[PDB]
């Protein structure tokens, strides 16, 4: 399910699912690197009914993964606030700002 | 008997031109241009633009400039961020401008990658992550002014009526516009007044843009404005798009480059959809609304094909129409838009359609 | 014969992989790609060599030798690919050979667009 | 509270893995290797190769050899051709060979980019256009000689059972082959009688190859031998993989890596199409042959899934083929082949897959 962008975590993703690019939602698959930055997204939990911080990290370093491609859009909003804004890329200040796949990493309420 | 040559330029004239970027994000780092003729849907070229390129022709229209970054190994190595100069006929590469290592990486908004009126600088979005507005001085072939004042703020709107100026929209719902010296620094800068809510109701950054006045639609259909006529930007809105009859079916905007407008007749075209609620701003629309900016009215309505992203010609009154793949042309000479054709395959993944420009 | 030259054939025809003389052709059609049979699309450039091979033609009854250039230095066009492979050889008989990139002694060697050029009969 | 982490290593054991080289044509700057679990269909991670990349796994299972051609800018600047060692466990890039700029730009037959039998030197194939070998000392990260006494053959065929010889296919439809000394220059070579007309049965050049032979089949449906037990190469063919039926129908062999050989049982494995002419020779497998080489006889025949190459795992006794897109399993155990999964999307354009060593 995790592999579905309607999974209930993959709320403000624009990329490719890590846990189809040989990685998972909380690792980067063999290679590519962790973006020490990222957008922000609040997701609700339906089994809890609870919001959630959902940071977004990229996987950087490799080309793109092409596998699980989603563009959800809950509570994103443009440039002008930055950290909610998913349509810029998350890796733009890594070593190598090469576009892999994007994670759903669980911060908070 | 035969024999192959190069050295050919574009077989169709200048006025017959579109440009679609195409980000190829399957593959990014093969980001292209491909140049087609609008009239016939005959492909014409390509300029190549390597990982998430952007692009715009030179207000003259002699010129192509790209905006793209890349590694001594692609995916390890040096980072070089450059502007490319490109001759629009010859579509080959002339000169490159060094950019330092932060320009945007990001979808093809219009407002990342822009030029002053006078054609006389680039001006581009940087991001580090913070964000800043880069010049480059297209005469001298180098950047010439890092924008730290629209630190906070995103995207590039420049004014129509001044030779080098340009707005940007802020993060506390305001405008901050800027004035450049001949040298391309910062002569004057200026801050409005909050123009809209950004908790309570977003604007897409899209400008449908007149000579003198910039307007914005917002997450919920409403419409702001700014005026800068005079040296000082005056804030408005917001009004609806919505009659009472549209409320029903929560017709919202969504799309990318989702608007536009029509000069002469103040006629302005948003992407919208039905069923409008939190996470659907970037929905392919279902309509088109054509609204007098003037009496605040819709003129028009028509289907939106999956449409995300637009263009306006000011001199032959057509819309270009953009689904990701395929591009619709419109004549817009009257209130409601006549389809004229579709190209189809212009592109795998592109959110932006530019003409070249006449007159 | 009309037959003999592209230009003034329909392009429907002269961009379709059946066309008598795309008989050995690997790669995207020039003509598809801003360019016609005989010219590279603007800002990409001729390959000084190619493979080489014979077409029939239907029209005028007789065969004639194709020389099979590439044009290079822009990314790949994308439309019109082809596949064809009359009396194509593997490498050991390499200019027959259309497996491999005819750009590859080019300044760039990125292959942009193939095309079918006439030689003669 | 999660933390995302990197530096982790493919989650499958090495004897699960398999690698589809994806040329990725329609971007071809963007090739990659893809690697695949084959038990379960599983995608386990991806090495980037620019343009047209050819891969290879290191004999000893640890490595990844890629070999690729980088420009400074991808479509100007000065071109880089190399051979890159990546570890296999991690994905990542180690090591950076310079070659002279010659290595072979074209479709990945195996037969390209090689290695001997020790492992200790890769084998590859240049064109400038003229062709020659080209031989990296692995350990040393050296370009070391160049086998011009190659020129006017192709592609290498490892001879599995010396240490640091391998075969080519020559222009007058023999082979030559050669010994390399400890330090990779050619110690010794010998050319073979004629082994095949190349003007009236050509054979494919990829092999299906025993231990101590090779076999190929022609455009035209016959078998030829290069026997290497021995001092010299014996060379033998035709026989016909023809019946009289078979012929009737014009069945012919069609692919690019078409053939495989079961080195247990001595099955080889053919990708063939009915109604053969002139240009079939790379047409859509209608059907896999599997011939016993002893007996030269056909012991099967099953749907050919429009399969274009194919390889063969000998301790699992599997057979991969790819038609483009989708890899299909299948247990060879038993004369006649048995199903056991296709791996859907696994490349765009891939005409090469490859088991992980096990030995
Ligand atoms: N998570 C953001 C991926 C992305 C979204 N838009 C992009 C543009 C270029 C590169 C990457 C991206
Ligand atoms: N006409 C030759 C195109 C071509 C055929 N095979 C290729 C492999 C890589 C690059 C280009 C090619």
């Amino acid at each position: 399910e995790v592999n579905s962008c309607d999974y209930w975590r993959h709320c403000a993703v624009d990329g490719f699912l890590c846990s189809c690019c040989g990685g998972t939602t909380t690792t980067c698959p063999p290679g590519s690197t962790p973006s020490p930055i990222s957008w922000i997204g609040t997701c609700h939990n339906p089994h809890d009914g609870k919001d959630y911080l959902i940071s977004y990290h990229d996987c950087c370093g490799k080309t793109a993964c092409g596998r699980c491609q989603c563009n959800t859009q809950t509570r994103e909003r443009p440039g002008y606030e930055f950290f909610l804004h998913n349509d810029v890329n998350w890796c733009m200040a890594n070593e190598n700002s090469t576009f892999h796949c994007t994670t759903s990493v669980l911060v908070g309420l | 008997r035969e024999v192959l040559t190069g050295g050919h330029s574009v077989s169709a004239p200048q006025e017959n031109r579109i440009y679609v970027m195409d980000s190829v994000f399957m593959h990014l780092t093969e980001s292209r241009v491909h140049v087609y003729d609008y009239t016939n849907g005959k492909f014409l070229g390509m300029v190549p633009t390597a990982f998430n390129g952007h692009v715009q022709v030179s207000n003259d229209g002699k010129k192509i400039y790209t905006m793209t970054t890349y590694h001594e190994r692609i995916t390890r190595g040096k980072r070089s961020d450059v502007v490319e100069v490109w001759d629009a006929d010859k579509l080959t590469f002339e000169k490159e401008i060094s950019l330092p290592p932060k320009r945007v990486q990001g979808l093809n908004y219009d407002g990342l990658f822009r030029q002053t009126t006078d054609g006389k600088f680039i001006v581009l979005q940087n991001a580090s992550p913070a964000t800043s507005i880069g010049i480059v001085d297209v005469a001298k072939g180098d950047y010439v002014e890092d924008v730290t004042a629209a630190a906070g703020c995103w995207s590039v709107i420049p004014q129509p009526n001044r030779p080098r100026s340009f707005m940007t929209i802020c993060g506390d719902g305001g405008l901050l516009t800027i004035n450049l010296g001949e040298d391309g620094k910062v002569a004057s800068q200026s801050r409005s007044k909050q123009m809209f809510s950004v908790k309570d109701d977003p604007i897409f950054i899209a400008p449908a843009l007149d000579k003198d006045k910039a307007h914005f639609v917002s997450y919920y259909g409403n419409v702001y404005s700014a005026d800068f006529s005079g040296d000082e930007v005056k804030v408005d809105g917001p009004w609806s798009l919505l009659n009472d009859e549209d409320k029903a079916k929560n017709w919202v905007p969504g799309g990318y480059n989702l608007v536009g407008l029509h000069r002469a007749s103040g006629r302005m075209y948003v992407f919208m959809h039905p069923d409008g609620k939190e996470g659907t701003h970037k929905f392919p629309a279902a309509e088109i609304w054509v609204m007098d900016t003037k009496t605040k009215q819709r003129v028009a309505r028509i289907p939106g094909r999956d449409a995300l992203s637009m263009t306006i010609d000011q001199q032959r009154n057509l819309m270009l129409t953009l689904d990701g793949g395929n591009v619709n042309v419109y004549d817009i000479s009257q209130p409601e838009p006549k389809l004229l054709r579709t190209i189809e395959g212009a592109a795998e993944a592109s959110l932006q359609v530019q003409f070249h420009p006449v007159g």
